[PDB]
């Protein structure tokens, strides 16, 4: 046999469930049977999403929200508190209101996710299977994409480790879902530019898959300097956890990142015949939509028209938007000058295309972001600051 | 232009894409079924499900991770699959398997019928069931499997695709449930497989066992029975659509009704009974009488939601209908007389009706103990469980002048001498061959349709051999080689061996010989 | 009689080294024709090996089939039927048969014909399908046309069969 | 009412009672319902479905309709039609939930059953004949 | 209460459980616990797609590889088999053989198309939010994509409704299982062609998503004729189960179809600025590598090397590939005068970029299928009869 | 799985109401409560995926702060 | 041997007996083990690998495996360590099966584990201060 008792089961065991069920009552003692009825809906009726989410964070009544009472029982050496209103320079009614507009709680990313995982991994066989590396232009591949796409993972790692410090100090539980969630996607993305990189060592014999030329490309190429300069300033140079992801995406990746990842790879891949890359940054678009959908909601619906603070609001976001794209628009005048590295298509890589698709980066964050929150922004300026370097 | 766009973010809904299907056929001299039929199925037909490529595997899969995971995960956790009472978990032996084969046949006949329709939203309907059955044929594949694995008796859970040939109640299933369905006018195949058999008898067949299972323990077939039939319903439509389709053909007025009176009788021949004995012989708790399951189900739903209703489009209640009423009644007890007498044939262990069974079919079949009942008591005398009893009940009825005969047109056994459900012997001679038919309405498609209908029967194939030489030779024995899969009780002691059953000296007899 | 076993037995061996000892394409339709004539529907002339004929003919269609990839020019195999004749022409022929008849009782018998004879390897599979089909269409209809109109003692009569017994 | 019953009628009777009406000569013929029958599998959004749409504003526009427990499902018979908007059951469970969605678990249907926009409906009705069906 | 009785449950029921329980032995009837432990596996251990498939089909012995015994208990009228060898030319001592290299059953076949259906529609809403058709060339867009990609649909309409009576008359489970999933997909890529037309009807004003103009180019325009013609002889010409299956996948599919899907509409959206297209033709391309798999196991792998009837085999399969291969090298002379309808860009609409497009399509047909076939082919000359078309 | 087991099978079996009701009871309180560990391991797993320096470590925090997610809407 | 078991050593004493020796001075302070501890959840497949796996070629690796029985997980301690070949258990479940798969249901480790290649491994070694981890 064993050692110890081998238990027998209440549910399947005649004595023990014939115990239980005496016990039971035959009427229910409550019939408020909503999990967490008292949460107040964003949409028609509490979703799941709310319901498994909402106030998991024990914020006392002090932290704007907080449902709980008194302080912390441990804190950090000094006095600094677990978590504290210390932390950012924003200011709300309630830390609890955002919602992501995808309503993801861990399942349903975690679900969407493995699905693009698998799929992936049988795009990748059958490509493989079909040859269709043979059409891609060998200088876009061993120069341009092999390199430069290979430096642009640095790119995005930066922004996923920004992340580190936001996950702990930031004040609510869908604002932390929102925070790691999208730093997750970051890091995915990063590992899938290394992953296309590896894929293509399988199919052309000698070509270097190593991270040391994009490393090297990253930290010391004059096209990336302006962009790691931003990268290391978002990821290290402050703490304001709202700062943190207000830069990070609605500023620098939703300028810089657009244009490199759309307007740059994935646009002059369907110059240069390849059918590969924009396998990829389909994942990596659809991952800057979905997260833009939760930093809008967070930042422009409701922090910079909070009932109390929207103006205060605004004043810290207008600052910021300020220097961080003066950065990004610096670490974009450097990157343009990768189009001296490719041939010249009309309409596409000619001062007139640039131009052009920098009207659509500017013009589409200015729709997207800058009008919602009093930020005023010449976009003509901007584009024509940018091709200074082209 | 390059600078202008609406950014809303947008995707497109099946429904969207399913507008434009009927738009995909386009019109050739050519563009006709390869299959014979007296129907034109007009072009103009629409389906009840709206159902594209993409979202058909999205509903489908999400149907399968809940199945999976309750079974895999869930249930055995639990241990459920050693839960089952025995009588139930040899039960599942057959039926799961032979709803198999009726569910791997439907792939074949949705494909004919996918063939004989014209309009491309009629053909995706029966696209989507071809889907279906091969869901459902590794769902009940899944089922003996998961059986095999976690069931005291993995022994026919683990082999029946083989060891079916052996015995004679497999050849009746592949009538109405393999066959039936696919060879014949395809309309005759879609009246027989989804007016008929699904959207009537797997009612029946697999939702309403799912209660006896769970009766006697079994919350394996349910989680997959259950999720089998939501598919089932969406073949109910194929086959109205079907009928739809062919409404405004004369020569449906000419032949609907003969397709569907021989189809109806078709199945019916065979699940009356047989799903009547497996559910009342094959538990050990009962839920209902069958025939009040058969009423409810058969005769009053199916048959005025489906037939009643569509008397104002030509649809006649089925002329047979009335002899199949006696056979809801009494036809399910004449074939367990013949089932427990031939169990060595099987692969599934029996158990004989005990006191309190005895008692409870009695007061639903008042005369079920004078004549069943008297008969399972004797065997049980004579040493129907004891492998030293060399005692065999197929012996016994050869002994007192109750012969078995098949039924050259449905495969069903009959004791005419013993019956109490429909039929009488006939016994024709065709060119030097005899032919034992049973009923009225299979003599007639006999005697019409010779060719359709040369099935070798098992006396015909076994004659003269010796039992155990039969039952070896189809693997028909457990992993010793010796001892029998099929047994006459169900408990795990005292197992039939080859050797107690030739110890029998039973050979199979022609049975046709006397006349 | 006392069956042998199933699969295996002295009847489908004797038959198999029958098989093995044609060599041409036309003595092989002939021996195919023979032995579906003689062994296969209820028409056959012999009951006798009726447990073991589909074997044997799945047997020789085996040998047929491979003579006439070894023995015949390409076209042939998409064209002609093993007989020699035209499988167009075969095709043609029969369905004019089946509609210029005038009983269900000669119908069915030119159907029934028609496999026995032409059934493939005899003829091209394709020519045989989309014929078989079409002379199904027309069995059918003929035979489904008031179906229940004779009563069984008249069909009875109308098929031919002695009845042996009949329960009362 | 108690016409829909699982065990109405015929069913409520035994032994020699039961066989006496089965045979009885009126009863060889099929006779014209007008009734569905439904049968949803049980699982926690059908439960949520069965006791907050089906037996509440269900029942108040059909009070025709009668539930019974048959222990793996859930036997449901109701004159005319049965209706369930996949858009309410997802606003009652909190999740998305299309008309696809709620088919994952409707087991079995007695009647003409279609997929209209958010819509599941079973109806007596003769779809496609007396009525003609459409697109969204 | 309810009319019937609530059903106790064996397994919870303290009474029946207990029953029960007084009736399970307390040991194993048998120690075979591998489910139809008999099936001769193909690789090193049973697998599940082997044992949920295999024998399901109930094949007599007088069908190469049946275990039943006996007829059918019902056949056609004039005694047409439910299954018969008079189903195809074809003849192998087991038609049990076949193996799906990619194992699918049921499950993993609809698991795996359920991640491509709901991660297509987050690709759509993202790639509306990223307003990326703006940098679609207006012409490849209204004129190739809409009116001659969406006539291709028609195309691989027909090739899934060739499989109609495939999966009727077809002789094994594992056969059939091959032939249903690759119909499925094939009725996948025409219902995608129509999702992604109506896509871009709801980005483009204007752009009609109607299949009128498409189905008018299917079956009048003459760059379809021989397209058309070949189709419509596959689908209803022949009824032999084996040879639409090698006709429709193995040679038109992989010579007309794989150069009309990767070489024309997915290698020029990556000429001309389509970034939508290649994510449609992804799938459609990885399904083709998927059914390939599976066709080459039970064509090239088995039925050409059938112990007693490969060479027999390989006589039908030679003829059916003269035919259908002279077919198909029409159909492409035909379609190649729609390179006369785009804009000419060296090494890929100009004579020598078609000229290696169809050297890829024709030498990868000789590798997959020709050469393994025994069938002798000059790719050169197959070129050059194609570009008489350009 | 688990949401196949929870959301099928045992809802289809009843099990939620074949609890012992002093260990329904207790449940309350052990879920509720671990979920607060739970909810601040999300955040204290960020704090150690900024100490460390090496990526893998990092990596190695990155997969906790995702599963302190699962088990807060677990709980 | 049966120094492995959930019950071993004091862990059979009851009342006062099991006292005196949770008390004793020589029991207030840890001692080191060598043993590791593994818990599966279990599963259809877990429970395979468990009769196939660990209770044959795994304890004929290693005799000190002690397998018990907890109701809804089996709790395994022996010494030294455990493998699981990923690769061994799919061919074992005739379907495609990773380490990442193996851990669906491997729910604790008391020991190093660590995952490479196919392979997964808890082992009372103090990985990455003793032995260095490496890729594959
Ligand atoms: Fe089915
Ligand atoms: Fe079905
Ligand atoms: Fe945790």
């Amino acid at each position: 046999p064993q050692s110890s008792q081998v238990t027998k089961r209440g549910l399947t065991d005649p004595e023990r469930a014939a115990i239980i069920a005496a016990a039971v009552p035959d009427h229910a003692l409550d019939t408020q049977r909503k999990y967490h009825y008292f949460i107040q809906p964003r949409w028609k009726r509490l979703s799941e999403y709310e319901q498994l989410s909402c106030y998991a964070q024990p914020n006392p009544d002090w932290i704007a929200g907080g449902l709980d009472w008194g302080d912390w029982t441990q804190k950090f050496h000094g006095g600094r508190p677990s978590w504290g209103n210390e932390s950012t320079e924003l200011r709300t009614t309630d830390w609890y209101r955002h919602r992501d507009p995808a309503r993801r709680w861990h399942h349903p990313y975690v679900k969407d996710k493995s699905e693009e995982a698998r799929y992936t991994q049988r795009f990748l066989a059958a490509y493989s299977s079909e040859g269709s590396i043979r059409t891609i232009d060998p200088y876009w591949r061993d120069e341009i994409l092999n390199k430069y796409f290979g430096a642009l993972l640095y790119s995005e790692y930066g922004l996923f480790n920004a992340h580190s410090s936001v996950g702990r100090d930031c004040l609510s539980d869908t604002i932390r879902q929102t925070a790691v969630f999208a730093a997750l996607d970051k890091v995915d993305n990063a590992q899938m530019i290394q992953m296309e990189r590896l894929f293509i060592a399988k199919l052309v014999p000698g070509f270097d898959a190593s991270t040391d030329v994009p490393k090297k490309i990253w930290t010391t190429d004059p096209i990336y300097s302006g962009a790691r300069a931003t990268v290391q300033e978002i990821w290290q140079g402050v703490q304001d956890w709202n700062e943190i992801l207000w830069a990070g995406h609605a500023v620098y990746d939703a300028t810089f990142g657009q244009f490199a990842r759309r307007e740059f790879f994935q646009r002059l891949a369907t110059v240069y015949g390849d059918t590969l890359t924009p396998f990829f940054t389909a994942q990596s678009q659809t991952y800057f939509q979905t997260t833009r959908g939760a930093i809008d909601d967070l930042f422009v619906y409701c922090l910079a028209n909070d009932s109390e603070f929207g103006a205060h609001n605004r004043t810290f976001l207008n600052a910021w938007t300020e220097h961080y794209l003066a950065s990004s628009v610096a670490a974009l005048k450097d990157f343009v000058g990768l189009y001296a590295k490719v041939e010249k298509v009309a309409g596409a890589t000619d001062r007139a295309g640039v131009s052009e698709a920098l009207q659509r980066v500017f013009g589409d964050w200015k729709i997207d972001y800058a009008d919602k929150i009093g930020f005023r922004v010449d976009v003509d300026q901007k584009v024509d600051a940018v091709l200074a370097g082209y | 232009d390059a600078l202008k766009v609406n950014r809303a973010p947008v995707g497109v809904e099946p429904q969207e894409v399913h507008k434009w299907l009927q738009s995909f056929n386009w019109d050739f001299k050519e563009n006709r079924t390869k299959y014979p039929t007296k129907y034109h199925m007009a072009n103009e037909t629409k389906e009840q499900f709206k159902v594209i490529a993409k979202e058909y595997a999205r509903m489908e899969a999400a149907k399968d991770e809940r199945q999976f995971g309750t079974l895999l995960d869930g249930l055995t956790r639990l241990g459920a699959g050693n839960k089952v009472h025995p009588r139930w978990g040899e039960t599942m032996k057959v039926i799961s398997n032979f709803l198999e084969v009726g569910e791997y046949n439907a792939i074949a006949a949705s494909a004919m019928l996918w063939d004989s329709a014209t309009a491309a939203e009629q053909k995706n309907g029966y696209l989507a069931q071809v889907l279906d059955e091969i869901r459902h044929t590794h769902q009940c594949a899944f089922i003996n499997h998961y059986y095999s694995k976690h069931y005291h008796d993995p022994a026919g859970h683990n082999d029946a695709r083989r060891t079916r040939a052996i015995g004679p109640l497999w050849k009746g299933m592949k009538r109405v449930f393999a066959d039936g369905f696919i060879s014949g006018d395809a309309v005759e195949c879609s009246v027989n497989l989804q007016l008929v058999g699904e959207a009537c008898f797997t009612n029946p067949l697999i939702v309403a066992v799912t209660e006896w299972a769970s009766a006697n323990g079994d919350e394996i077939t349910p989680t997959v029975f259950l999720s089998v039939e939501t598919d089932e319903l969406r073949h109910m439509a194929n086959g109205y659509q079907t009928v739809v389709s062919i409404a405004n053909d004369p020569a449906s007025a000419k032949f609907l009704n003969t397709d569907l009176n021989n189809a109806f009788w078709t199945q019916q021949k065979y699940f009356t009974p047989v799903l009547g004995y497996l559910f009342e012989y094959g538990s050990k708790f009962k839920v209902e009488p069958w025939v009040k399951t058969w009423n409810r189900w058969v005769y009053e739903d199916w048959g005025g939601i489906w037939i009643g209703r569509l008397g104002k489009y030509g649809v006649e209640s089925p002329a047979s209908l009335r002899d199949a009423k006696r056979d809801a009644y009494w036809a399910h007890h004449d074939l367990a007389l013949a089932a427990y007498a031939m169990w060595p044939l099987g692969f599934a262990r029996l158990a004989l009706p005990d006191e309190e069974d005895q008692a409870w079919f009695e007061a639903n079949y008042p005369g079920w103990a004078d004549h069943y009942g008297k008969i399972f008591n004797e065997w049980k005398k004579l040493g129907y469980e004891d492998p030293k009893s060399g005692f065999i009940p197929y012996q016994w009825l050869l002994a007192n002048g109750h012969d078995v005969y098949i039924d050259r047109v449905s495969q069903v056994p009959f004791i005419p001498s013993l019956a109490k459900g429909t039929g009488s012997l006939r016994v024709h001679e065709f060119n030097g061959k005899k032919h034992s038919l049973t009923d009225d309405w299979g003599e007639r498609q006999w005697l019409i349709e010779p060719e359709r209908y040369e099935c070798h029967n098992v006396f015909e194939q076994y004659e003269g051999r010796e039992l155990s030489e039969v039952i070896a030779e189809g693997h028909g024995v457990r992993s010793d080689g010796k001892t029998l899969i099929a047994q006459p009780h169900t408990r795990g002691d005292n197992l039939w061996t080859l050797e107690d059953i030739k110890r029998a000296g039973c050979v199979f007899p022609d049975p046709l010989a006397k006349f | 009689a006392k069956r042998e076993p199933i699969h295996d037995n002295s009847i489908r061996t004797e038959w198999e080294a029958k098989i093995a000892k044609l060599t041409s394409v036309d003595q092989a339709t002939k021996f195919i024709q023979d032995f579906r004539l003689a062994y296969t529907s209820p028409f056959r002339k012999s009951y006798d090996i009726d447990v073991d004929y589909q074997y044997i003919e799945r047997k020789i269609e085996e040998k047929l089939s491979v003579l006439k990839t070894e023995k015949l020019p390409v076209a042939d195999l998409i064209t002609k039927a093993t007989t020699g004749e035209d499988a167009a022409a075969v095709e043609a022929t029969w369905i004019a048969k089946i509609k210029a008849a005038k009983s269900k009782y000669e119908a069915e018998r030119i159907h029934i014909e028609f496999r026995q004879l032409y059934k493939p390897p005899v003829l091209p599979v394709n020519v045989f399908l989309r014929t078989d089909a079409a002379l199904g269409t027309v069995l059918m209809e003929i035979r489904n046309t008031d179906y229940y109109g004779t009563p069984l003692e008249g069909l009875r009569k109308e098929r031919g069969v002695k009845v042996l017994h009949l329960q009362a | 009412s108690a016409h829909n019953a699982y065990n109405a009628g015929i069913m409520q009777k035994t032994g020699k009672a039961f066989a006496d009406e089965f045979f009885a000569e009126e009863n060889q013929v099929v006779h014209e319902s007008n009734a569905v029958v439904l049968v949803l599998m049980k699982s926690d959004e059908i439960d949520a479905i069965i006791e907050d749409i089906v037996l509440k504003g269900g029942k108040a526009k059909n009070p025709s309709i009668v539930v019974e427990d048959k222990a793996g499902f859930w036997w449901i018979k109701a004159d005319g039609a049965i209706e369930i908007d996949a858009a309410e059951a997802g606003e009652l469970l909190g999740k998305p939930f299309s008309v696809y969605d709620l088919l994952i678990n409707v087991s079995s249907t007695v009647g003409r059953a279609y997929t209209l926009g958010t819509k599941f409906t079973i109806t007596s009705e003769l779809m496609g004949l007396d009525r003609a069906l459409t697109d969204i």
